[PDB]
């Protein structure tokens, strides 16, 4: 796929609105992605792994801070990806407070 | 083949571990939205862009709808 | 005239205010050492008139 129409697919997954109903949301997506069209940011995924472990200690669940460490190893173990840093940076930035996480299935 | 289904396995595993990572960091993104974002970062794209967009698009259906 | 007087006064005022805020910005990033910044504005005036703006790339 081309990235520009991929933005409009993303807008119809997040919002229930169709891609012909609105064009303003897609225009804002074009506003931010355009003139940032190429990757120029740098990754330091070592520091961000060390920052997820401090967060999982902060929950005061310490067995799960080391379970994430072995699940974080597996992304390098397969290694079919582009950057391991990018999706993890996205998923860290959108965080809300589970207050201490009153459950986790642990797969 | 075998290495062609093992390549199809190696995305399906990673999408399953990232699904655990998505709920323990508490985002509002589910698996369906996750698959689009993982394709975008498979091509390579600023996550700093994507974060500001989704902070607005999620804010575009809880006060505008 | 006195209008050209006022014009030069306003030029000097704008430039001095801008440089005052820039110097306080360049001193604020540092680190009984904060007594310089606390003494210079003991009641405040031109302390921080523009908030630190930010956006993501």
């Amino acid at each position: 796929k081309s990235p520009n129409v991929l933005l409009q697919n993303l807008c119809c997954r997040i919002l229930g609105r169709s891609e012909a109903d609105v064009a303003q949301q897609f225009q804002y997506a074009v506003r931010v992605i355009g003139s940032n069209f190429a990757p120029t940011v740098e990754r330091d995924e070592f520091l961000v792994a060390e920052k997820i472990k401090k967060e999982l200690i902060r929950q005061r669940r310490e067995a799960d801070a080391a379970l994430f460490s072995e699940l974080h190893r597996k992304l390098h173990s397969q290694g079919v990806l582009k950057n391991k840093w990018s999706i993890l940076y996205l998923l860290l930035s959108l965080s809300e407070d589970p207050r201490r996480q009153p459950s986790k299935v642990s797969s | 083949a075998a290495a062609a289904a093992a390549n199809l396995n190696a995305v399906r595993e990673t999408m399953d571990v990232l699904l655990e990572i998505s709920r323990i960091l508490n985002t509002g993104l589910d698996m369906e939205t996750l698959s689009i974002c993982v394709r975008l970062c498979e091509q390579g794209i600023n996550p700093e862009a994507l974060s500001s967009v989704i902070k607005e698009l999620r804010k575009a259906t809880e006060a505008l709808k | 005239l006195v209008s050209g007087f006022e014009a030069t006064i306003n030029k000097f005022d704008k430039n001095f205010s801008a440089h005052l805020l820039d110097l306080l910005a360049r001193l604020s990033i540092y680190s009984g050492m904060a007594s310089v910044i606390s003494r210079l504005d003991f009641n405040g005036f031109y302390t921080e008139r523009l908030e630190r703006l930010s956006a993501e790339r």
